[PDB]
């Protein structure tokens, strides 16, 4: 039963059979979202808090991998200036990453890349 | 500056003007940039609010629309 | 052009034709009054809009209305006599 | 120096208050001269009919601007009013109620949105 | 057929009067409009905010003023304009340096207050303001696709069943719900909202403005009183304890109404049915005259508190603050009050359905079923005040003109001052209990004297007029004894021609005309009070019960220095104001022939005029007037120029009088 | 009646119709302006009159033509002959194309004469007051021209505000179920008279579901 209840107005609505809820997979207690059916993680069901009942799965998709692929790229970015491989040009002699951000937005070259995420994000925003 | 106002001239009230620029020309292209995304999305609301809502989208436009399911919910809540 | 209306209230004064400065009331044959006549507004396109009709009616209240419709003037409603629109 | 601020001001003073309003001007008497000029308060518009018409075509806004509009089931209302003067029919009237309802409605007001002839 | 001359007026008359659109066509598009208006309304409110606060970045000097308030003068902004001196310096500058302009607005001292140091946070201040602008345009798109795409999913929406079409009431629910609106404002945006602002001030306004204490405490919410005796204005722990307490009111206030479950919380019908109410809710123009009666007393409020608690840093040591704000905000709010009547009157107009004769449910129908008698009892206390008023002061001025000030009639201000005692009485009270007393309250109570009971009789005379006049309109906009059809016709038409007596000024319409200039007189007055009390109090508080005093001791004395602004004897910083003050005179007494003079003695000169261009020469063979005929305005279109241009001689002459007398 | 063939006024210079007038410049302006009006009558004597554009006229002992800009200066000269005993006066509105229309005494009665095979038109059955409010109206057909509605439009208005003020006794309309409704429209059953039925039955269901919740405190 995908419908939340079988009736024609919601004053003597039939509810749906409690063993013929669909249910998501992920909680087990709640019925399944169907505003996910479709999109590629619709088969763990899983929104509690409810989030997609109310915002258009498009645009949380959409903030999902952007957080996903931006988070991959500093995980990785952090890993690799721990580990040390600050970049072959001189300048680049932040210590710490920890230090890194602050060091560098006094060196100059933070305020040119905030400028390039800035332009790809508004072609994004276009885009959105 | 030529104070006018009895007060200013027998108070001896001055107005400072700081020596140094204020704001740099690069803090107010940073600003002016945002103020431009501001004029585009303004002219475009415009635009929208002038030709208003299209109803006759359904015969041509894809998709095939969508209610939130709050927005369900809000609607069979009452009024 | 402006709406003028004639209500059942009518006598069959014919004042109200009389009074009209551009020939838009006329007087029809009818049975609501003891003059069988009330007023008609066949060319309300000709209305100026001087109210003259709504001054010489005299029922407690006017059975002749005319309603004044800026938005809508044409030509002729306004007296245009410098300019054509035709 | 304090100044050096009137760089910008040379620039945008004479810009936003002088090309921007004589261009604005401009545009806006061309635009007094379009069909579409002011189509939301001007009757007798194009826009103005194709946009009542987009709104007829909706199925919700089909039947939106009668004012009787509502009516569940108008057979039954009627039948009802029927039976209803049936028995308050004076004497030998006869007069019924669909003809009654039929020249109720007809008026005649032809010079009643006339402006709908034009665009 | 085509249009004339006075299609631009027509259609700027109801530019925004978005239910007299002609596309649309139901109650979903002109809630949208509304909504997408709204949001960009937000818009350009944040850009102002932005702009003042850029100015004060850029062109400005609150770097300096910050450390020494007291003596120094704040910065508007730059002036660049070519048709100054190009030689010479002008009275605006030090010199060779650039023209500044003395800001009177007042946000030196909400910046200060609210914890700005830097130049640098204003400037991020600005470019947070100009994002959250980006962001409301964004949400305005984001709604309008939103709706539209509802509109949209109509084209798979069907119950199947002939009660379909019962969703064509619902589609703007989002707009219309009533109940969810009331509980998330009253709720969020005031109890959260003034929650946040003390973690604000927690947070930054109290840190930066002492020494270094502990983690932000809670000993950090104070109940002084008023008044911190070193920047002479409220204690900001004071104001963060205030801001805590109406939070939390609000915030458990706004779980009354049912907003998102049908279990909790009552229905704002189910209230009104049961009381002395149920009025049509769902009319936008009874919402917005409801709305703008609410901002009348917090924004007059707002007038009187800024002055009497001075809230900012250093805001009462600043001559021309106090005063400019004060007449500021007590227009503002005169504009909001005369709009709730004028919108209650639409609202009749328009938006109310009554019943047959008889049936006194409604309260407008109980109203309107005795409005006579409210009108007449208006109107007696109206010509009480004005004939008491106006007669003695008369009485003073003749008797003072007759070399005897001893034989005014001066009814002490008994009943104000009883109150004042009372207040004070409590205030004391208040104080002695305290283990750090000496406390301040500045203007809370003033002295009051037979001026003052003078002045507020004239005051009260004003409202009380005003409110005639806007009753008057509101009752009788349906249907008067004179015109009994006046609810078939527009909220404003022309007249209703010149029979059955004569009938000038007969709409609704006409009725907020009239009562226009009574609001602008009431506030002159208001104004006058405040500004000649600030001025002078003991002057004000012996010779102002004759109106000779005011005509000469206020008017006549204190407006030297700005007259003599420019001369042939050189220029002060107050030229500006000079030039407003007799531009605003010009722009004041222009109005007085749009008003005097009517239509049909223009139209007759503008058919000369025609008559000229089509009998010129060169003109002839290129326009004939055809296409945008030159016409006379209008009368309604005549009448409410002639309003605007009063308006605004009337308010603009003020400032600059306000300016020479305090700076 | 039979238009007459009243030519254009560009092309009828020097006619012996028109009257001896001093001619002013209040005369139609050409230049400007194509439409013209008319007016024609029959005169017994050589009785001095005066023009509606300024200027005073004497008429002709024959046929007389004039020719105006607008139409109430035709009516209002139309008025001043018939104050001289002068009836049989036509008014004819020509247009650019030199088309002849035949206006003032259009049926050739005068208006203020009874005439049969006339009919009301803009009549309204009722006294004034009986018009329906502008805000029952609003979104129909009469959104800000309550005036204008049909009497049978009035009479609904008016019983449907009789009927809104008993609200004890009315129906609330029930809530749609959004959810589970809302097919695509293909898919639908048909049998629109078996979906009256279907409206009756639900209807029924709905009304007896708030009797009984209703029967449980009041
Ligand atoms: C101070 C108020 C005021 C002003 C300025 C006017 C102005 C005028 N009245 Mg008027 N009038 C007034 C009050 C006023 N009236 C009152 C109270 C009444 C009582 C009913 C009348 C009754 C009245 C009648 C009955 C008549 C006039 C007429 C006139 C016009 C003849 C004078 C003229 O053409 O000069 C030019 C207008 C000026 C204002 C002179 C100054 C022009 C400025 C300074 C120069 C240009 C500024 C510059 C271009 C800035 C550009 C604008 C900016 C946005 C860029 C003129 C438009 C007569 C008319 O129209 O006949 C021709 C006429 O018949 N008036
Ligand atoms: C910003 C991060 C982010 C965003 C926008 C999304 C967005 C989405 N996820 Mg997703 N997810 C994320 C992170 C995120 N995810 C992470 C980190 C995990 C690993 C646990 C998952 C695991 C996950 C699963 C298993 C599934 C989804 C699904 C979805 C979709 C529907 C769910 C929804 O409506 O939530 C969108 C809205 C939000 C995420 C907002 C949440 C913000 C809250 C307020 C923060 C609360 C956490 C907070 C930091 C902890 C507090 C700290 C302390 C007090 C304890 C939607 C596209 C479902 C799907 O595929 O549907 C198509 C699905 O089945 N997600
Ligand atoms: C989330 C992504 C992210 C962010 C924000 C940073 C941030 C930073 N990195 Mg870094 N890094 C990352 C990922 C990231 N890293 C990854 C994935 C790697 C592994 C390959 C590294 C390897 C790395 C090294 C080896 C070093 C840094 C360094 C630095 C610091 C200085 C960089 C600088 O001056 O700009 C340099 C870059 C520019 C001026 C502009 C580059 C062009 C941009 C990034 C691409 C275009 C913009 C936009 C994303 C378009 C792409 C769209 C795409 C989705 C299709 C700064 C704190 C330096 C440091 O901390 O030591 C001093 C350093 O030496 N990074
Ligand atoms: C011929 C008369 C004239 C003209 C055309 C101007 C033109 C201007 N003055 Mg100005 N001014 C004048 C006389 C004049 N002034 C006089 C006599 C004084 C008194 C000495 C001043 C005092 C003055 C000050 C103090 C300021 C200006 C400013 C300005 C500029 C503001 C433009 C603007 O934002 O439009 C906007 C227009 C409107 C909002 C009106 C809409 C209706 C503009 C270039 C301002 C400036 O420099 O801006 C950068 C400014 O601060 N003027
Ligand atoms: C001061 C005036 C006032 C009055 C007369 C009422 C009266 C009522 N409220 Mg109420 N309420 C008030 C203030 C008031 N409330 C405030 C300030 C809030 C916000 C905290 C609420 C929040 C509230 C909720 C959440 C609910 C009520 C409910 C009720 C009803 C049941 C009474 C009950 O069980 O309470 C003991 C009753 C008609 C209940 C009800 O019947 O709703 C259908 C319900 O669910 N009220
Ligand atoms: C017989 C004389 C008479 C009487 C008994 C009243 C009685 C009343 N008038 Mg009133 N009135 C009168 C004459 C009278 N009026 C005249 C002549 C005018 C024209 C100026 C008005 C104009 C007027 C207004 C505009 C208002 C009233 C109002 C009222 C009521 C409140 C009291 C008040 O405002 O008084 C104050 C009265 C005045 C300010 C008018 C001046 C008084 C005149 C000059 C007295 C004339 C008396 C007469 C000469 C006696 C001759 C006797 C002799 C022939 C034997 C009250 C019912 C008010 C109301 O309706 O509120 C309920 C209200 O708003 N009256
Ligand atoms: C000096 C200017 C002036 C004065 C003295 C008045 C006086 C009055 N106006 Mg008035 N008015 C004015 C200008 C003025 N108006 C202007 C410019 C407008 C704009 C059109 C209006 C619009 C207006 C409206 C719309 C209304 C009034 C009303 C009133 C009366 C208020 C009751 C009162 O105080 O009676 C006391 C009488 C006097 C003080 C006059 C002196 C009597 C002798 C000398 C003592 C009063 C007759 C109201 C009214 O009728 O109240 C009943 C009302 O409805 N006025
Ligand atoms: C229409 C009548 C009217 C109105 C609207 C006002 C309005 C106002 N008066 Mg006021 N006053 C009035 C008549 C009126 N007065 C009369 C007749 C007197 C006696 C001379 C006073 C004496 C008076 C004093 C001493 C003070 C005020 C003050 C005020 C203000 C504060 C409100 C207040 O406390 O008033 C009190 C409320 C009333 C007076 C309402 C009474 C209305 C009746 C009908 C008036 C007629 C009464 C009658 C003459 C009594 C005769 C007695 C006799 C039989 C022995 C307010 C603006 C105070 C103020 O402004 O201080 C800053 C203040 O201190 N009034
Ligand atoms: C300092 C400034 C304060 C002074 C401003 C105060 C003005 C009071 C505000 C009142 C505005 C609401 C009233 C209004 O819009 O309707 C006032 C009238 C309303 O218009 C009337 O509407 C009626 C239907 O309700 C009928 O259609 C009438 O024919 C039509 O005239 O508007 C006009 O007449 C406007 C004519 C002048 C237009 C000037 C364009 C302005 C361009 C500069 C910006
Ligand atoms: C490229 C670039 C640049 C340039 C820039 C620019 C060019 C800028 C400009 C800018 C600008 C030039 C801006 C302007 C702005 C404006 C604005 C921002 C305004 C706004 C407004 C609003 C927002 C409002 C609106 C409205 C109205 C009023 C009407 C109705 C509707 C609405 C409400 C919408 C540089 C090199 C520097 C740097 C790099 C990048
Ligand atoms: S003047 Fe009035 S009552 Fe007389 S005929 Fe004309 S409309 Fe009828
Ligand atoms: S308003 Fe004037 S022109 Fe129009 S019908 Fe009445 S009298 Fe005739």
């Amino acid at each position: 039963x995908x419908x939340x209840x079988x009736x024609x107005x919601x004053x003597x609505x039939x509810x749906x059979x409690x063993x013929x809820v669909k249910m998501s997979p992920s909680v087990p207690y709640l019925p399944y979202p169907e505003r996910l059916e479709g999109w590629v993680g619709g088969e763990k069901g899983f929104d509690p808090l409810r989030t997609s009942d109310i915002i258009d799965v498009y645009w949380l998709r959409e903030a999902e991998l952007k957080h996903g692929r931006i988070c991959m790229l500093a995980t990785l970015g952090w890993i690799s200036v721990d580990a040390g491989w600050r970049f072959e040009a001189e300048m680049f002699q932040g210590v710490s990453v920890i230090n890194a951000h602050n060091k560098m937005v006094e060196m100059g070259v933070m305020q040119q890349m905030l400028s390039i995420v800035g332009v790809c994000e508004i072609f994004s925003l276009y885009l959105i | 500056r030529v104070p006018g106002g009895k007060r200013t001239q027998e108070l001896g009230l001055v107005i400072p003007m700081a020596d140094e620029d204020g704001l740099t020309d690069g803090q107010v292209a940073g600003l002016f940039v945002i103020a431009l995304v501001v004029f585009i999305s303004a002219m475009d609301l415009a635009k929208t609010m002038y030709n208003g809502i299209n109803p006759a989208k359904f015969k041509t436009s894809k998709g095939k629309g969508y209610i939130s399911p709050l927005v369900k919910r809000y609607i069979e809540n009452g009024f | 052009s402006h709406a003028v209306k004639i209500y059942d209230t009518c006598i069959g004064c014919t004042l109200c034709v009389r009074a009209c400065p551009t020939d838009v009331l006329e007087m029809v044959p009818a049975s609501i009054n003891a003059a069988k006549q009330v007023a008609s507004s066949p060319r309300v396109e000709d209305c100026v809009g001087c109210k003259r009709c709504e001054t010489a009616c005299p029922t407690d209240f006017l059975s002749i209305r005319v309603y004044l419709q800026d938005n809508e003037e044409t030509q002729y409603s306004l007296g245009l006599d410098l300019v054509d629109w035709s | 120096k304090y100044g050096d601020q009137r760089k910008f001001a040379a620039v945008l003073v004479p810009l936003t208050t002088l090309v921007f309003p004589a261009v604005a001007m401009g545009m806006f008497v061309l635009y007094s001269f379009q069909e579409d000029a002011f189509w939301r308060i001007v009757p007798g518009t194009k826009r103005a009919r194709e946009l009542d018409e987009a709104w007829r075509e909706h199925p919700l806004f089909a039947n939106s601007k009668d004012p009787l509009d509502g009516l569940i089931n108008p057979d039954d209302y009627e039948k009802g009013l029927e039976e209803a003067w049936e028995r308050a029919k004076p004497a030998g009237s006869t007069v019924t109620v669909k003809d009654k309802l039929k020249q109720l409605s007809k008026q005649n007001n032809p010079h009643w949105e006339s402006w709908r002839a034009m665009s | 057929g085509r249009c004339a001359s006075s299609r631009y007026l027509q259609v700027l008359g109801s530019i925004h009067d978005i239910e007299c659109g002609f596309g649309i066509d139901n109650t979903l598009s002109l809630n949208l409009q509304i909504f997408t208006a709204h949001w960009g309304h937000l818009t350009i409110i944040l850009i102002w905010v932005s702009s003042n606060l850029y100015h004060i970045a850029s062109n400005a000097n609150y770097s300096l003023w910050v450390k020494n308030p007291i003596p120094s003068m704040p910065i508007a902004h730059n002036i660049w304009d070519p048709h100054f001196t190009n030689s010479t310096s002008t009275p605006y500058s030090h010199t060779i340096i650039t023209t500044i302009l003395i800001a009177y607005s007042g946000i030196y001292n909400q910046l200060y207050t609210s914890g700005f140091n830097t130049i640098n946070q204003i400037y991020k201040t600005t470019f947070t303001f100009s994002c959250l602008a980006v962001i409301s345009i964004l949400l305005a798109k984001i709604h309008i696709n939103t709706h539209s795409e509802l509109l949209h999913k109509l084209a798979s929406h069907t119950s199947q069943i002939p009660s379909f079409f019962q969703l064509l009431y619902f589609l703007d629910v989002a707009i219309s719900s009533v109940n969810i609106r009331f509980n998330f404002h009253t709720g969020i945006l005031v109890g959260l909202f003034s929650i946040g602002y003390t973690g604000h001030l927690l947070d930054i306004t109290i840190p930066a403005s002492r020494a270094p204490l502990i983690h932000t405490s809670p000993s950090y919410l104070t109940f002084f009183g008023g008044l911190k005796s070193n920047t002479s204005s409220l204690y900001l722990t004071d104001i963060a304890h205030h801001h805590l307490a109406i939070g939390i009111i609000s915030i458990l206030t706004g779980h009354l109404y049912s907003s998102f479950r049908a279990a909790l919380g009552t229905y704002i019908r189910d209230i009104l049915y049961t009381s002395h109410l149920t009025h049509s809710i769902k009319s936008l123009h009874l919402a917005l005259s409801l709305i703008l009666a609410s901002c009348t007393p917090l924004t007059s409020t707002t007038a009187q508190h800024i002055y009497s608690l001075t809230p900012y840093f250093y805001l009462s040591y600043d001559h021309i603050y106090s005063t400019a704000l004060y007449v500021h905000h007590s227009y503002i709010t005169s504009f909001l009050a005369i709009a709730s009547h004028a919108h209650t009157a639409i609202t009749l107009v328009r938006d109310w359905v009554a019943p047959l004769e008889q049936e006194s449910s409604s309260k407008q129908i109980r109203i309107h079923t005795h409005k006579a008698a409210i009108i007449s009892h208006l109107s007696w206390v109206s010509l009480w005040l004005g004939f008491h008023t106006l007669a003695v002061y008369s009485h003073n001025d003749t008797c003072i003109a007759f070399n005897s000030p001893s034989k005014q009639i001066l009814i002490e201000a008994s009943n104000g001052q009883l109150i004042q005692q009372a207040s004070g009485k409590a205030l004391y009270g208040t104080i002695n209990s305290i283990n750090n007393y000496n406390k301040s309250f500045d203007s809370f109570i003033h002295p009051i004297s037979p001026g003052d009971l003078y002045v507020h009789h004239a005051i009260a005379l004003g409202l009380h007029i005003t409110v005639l006049i806007l009753l008057k309109g509101g009752l009788e906009a349906r249907g008067s004894k004179l015109m009994p059809d006046k609810m078939e016709h527009s909220f404003g038409f022309s007249c209703d021609g010149p029979g059955r007596g004569g009938t000038c000024d007969i709409s609704a319409w006409d009725s907020f005309y009239l009562a226009t200039f009574w609001m602008l007189n009431s506030n002159a007055w208001i104004s006058f009070y405040f500004h000649y009390k600030h001025l002078t109090p003991r002057q004000f508080s012996e010779s102002s019960t004759y109106l000779e005093s005011w005509f000469r001791d206020y008017l006549w004395f204190n407006s030297t220095p700005l007259i003599h602004g420019y001369s042939t004897l050189g220029a002060n910083d107050l030229s500006v104001q000079s030039w407003s003050f007799l531009l605003t005179h010009l722009a004041w007494a222009s109005g007085f022939m749009f008003l005097i003079s009517w239509r049909g003695y223009w139209q007759e000169l503008i058919d000369i005029i025609l008559y000229i261009h089509l009998k010129t020469p060169i003109l002839i063979n290129l326009w004939n007037g055809d296409i945008y005929t030159p016409l006379a305005l209008s009368i309604v279109q005549a009448r409410f120029i002639g309003l605007v241009h009063f308006s605004t001689g009337l308010i603009l002459t003020y400032p600059p009088f306000i300016i020479g007398a305090t700076s | 009646v039979v238009a007459e063939a009243i030519p254009r006024p560009e092309d009828l210079l020097d006619s012996p119709k028109f009257p001896m007038f001093e001619g002013s410049t209040g005369g139609y302006m050409s230049r400007s302006t194509r439409e013209r009006h008319a007016i024609t009558w029959t005169a017994k004597g050589q009785a001095k009159f005066e023009m509606p554009t300024g200027g005073f006229a004497i008429m002709n002992q024959g046929e007389n033509l004039c020719y105006f800009r607008k139409k109430e200066q035709c009516i209002a000269l139309g008025k001043q002959l018939r104050k001289m005993k002068i009836e049989n006066y036509k008014i004819y509105r020509l247009k650019k194309d030199g088309t002849v229309i035949f206006m003032h005494p259009a049926d050739g009665v005068f208006p203020e004469k009874v005439n049969k095979g006339r009919v009301q038109v803009n009549g309204r059955p009722f006294t004034i007051r009986g018009n329906p409010q502008q805000s029952e109206l609003k979104f129909t057909k009469y959104q800000g021209k309550g005036y204008e509605a049909d009497p049978l439009t009035t009479m609904f208005v008016k019983a449907r505000v009789m009927a809104f003020a008993d609200v004890p006794n009315l129906f609330a309309l029930p809530q749609p179920n959004m959810d589970e409704l809302v097919p695509a429209e293909e898919v639908d059953k048909y049998t629109r008279q078996e979906y009256t039925t279907r409206m009756m039955e639900a209807l029924k269901r709905v009304q007896d579901d708030r009797a009984a919740k209703a029967a449980k405190s009041l």
